[PDB]
């Protein structure tokens, strides 16, 4: 509660604890190279 | 009957929308938890 008087109420902890916050930040994505000719034709001459 | 032959398709569209809606709910919870203050003073008429 705020105080009308010059004195002001203060809320202060008498106890403390340690806690760990875990954060993951992605920095990279999988690098994929595709052989377009092999995927489209499946190594068949007529398709080539 | 014509839609049934397509098999998977409508299911994929529904699953993607369901995932997006869950992500939005997670975002709202995280922002509001940060917004909340551990200690606050009760609002009174003529505040400020």
């Amino acid at each position: 509660d705020q105080l009308n008087s010059s004195y002001f109420k203060l809320s202060i902890p008498t106890n403390f604890s340690f806690g760990v916050t875990q954060e993951y930040i992605q920095t990279t994505i999988q690098k994929v190279t595709v052989d377009c000719k092999q995927y489209v034709c499946n190594g068949f001459q007529k398709c080539e | 009957q014509l839609l049934r032959e397509y098999g998977q398709f409508c299911s994929k569209i529904n699953q993607a929308l369901h995932g997006a809606n869950l992500r939005q709910d997670d975002s709202v919870r995280n922002l509001f938890a940060s917004v909340k203050s551990s200690q606050s003073s009760p609002i009174i008429p003529g505040f400020g």
